[PDB]
């Protein structure tokens, strides 16, 4: 079973296909981070001629990509800077798949260039004493799958609830993906970049880094020649840690 | 007390 990013749209029609597992369990989707509790670059503008020659807008030069930033709306290209993938939402074409052992997971639909912007983990953005509250709430529903992103020291971003098609890829020890940092208005986000080319079909994955607080840790199924048999690792840390301290 | 449970931690990819 699949189904593309689209099916997510309809909460209705999602509900009932989730009934007969054609689609993964309802979640809220988010089109960006939410807060339990709140807290220009040097381009020369393309010209036209430029533009119509396939130019491209802040690219590879570009000081605040760079950075890991992205431009305002005040950008010098304006609406063609190809620095603002996270405000457009210009994900990679990307599908979820129910995979054999991991719960579902995410595929390219297409071939992915290296370094490719695939989504934005979005989620509730949660402080110290939220994160513990929901240490506690999800493991007396006895989760078995856990969402939690560390953004900054006092920022975790927690897409168990509420967030995007982001939170179904998998962990690997021999990952295609990996993390960014990226800041937008202000305010972080994490991104998940390809790092290599990835061929359509193949499942996307990064390296969970997984810092488990958990009694037993979780076998990972990864099937990578260097897996390391489980999700944390050897180690278990404290909560508070995992937490960010 | 936690059975399971964990969390991510964005790091950049290094071969
Ligand atoms: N390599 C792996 N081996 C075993 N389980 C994995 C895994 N990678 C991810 N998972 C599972 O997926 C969770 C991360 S959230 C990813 C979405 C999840 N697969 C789902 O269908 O909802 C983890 O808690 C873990 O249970
Ligand atoms: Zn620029
Ligand atoms: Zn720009
Ligand atoms: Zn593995």
């Amino acid at each position: 079973p699949s189904c593309v990013m689209d099916d997510f749209r309809d909460p209705q029609r999602w509900k009932e296909c989730a009934k007969q597992g054609k689609m993964p369990c309802y979640f809220d989707l988010i089109e960006e981070n939410v807060y339990l509790t709140e807290r220009q670059c040097e381009c020369t503008p393309l010209s036209k001629d430029e533009r119509a020659q396939g130019e491209i807008a802040c690219g590879e030069d570009c000081l605040n990509r760079l950075l890991m930033i992205e431009c305002s709306s005040r950008c010098p290209n304006g609406d063609y800077c190809s620095n603002r993938r996270f405000q457009r939402k210009q994900h990679a074409d990307v599908e979820v798949i129910l995979t054999e052992k991991k719960g579902w997971g995410l595929r390219a639909a297409k071939d992915l260039p290296s370094n490719t912007f695939v989504l934005e983990y979005c989620g509730e953005v949660l402080d110290h004493k939220e994160f513990k509250a929901r240490v506690k709430e999800y493991a007396r529903n006895k989760n078995i799958h856990y969402y939690f992103m560390a953004l900054k020291n006092d920022e975790i971003i927690d897409a168990t609830q509420k967030g995007n098609c982001s939170r179904f890829m998998n962990h690997s020890c021999e990952p295609n993906c990996e993390t960014q940092k990226w800041t937008v208005n202000g305010q972080l986000r994490v991104g998940f970049f390809t790092t290599k080319l990835v061929p359509s079909g193949s499942e996307l994955t990064f390296d969970y880094q997984f810092q488990r607080y958990g009694k037993e840790a979780q076998k990972c199924f990864c099937g990578s020649a260097n897996c390391r048999g489980y999700l944390g690792g050897e180690n278990r840390v404290s909560i508070r840690a995992a937490g960010g301290k | 007390a936690p059975a399971t449970g964990g969390v991510m931690k964005p790091h950049r990819y290094r071969p």
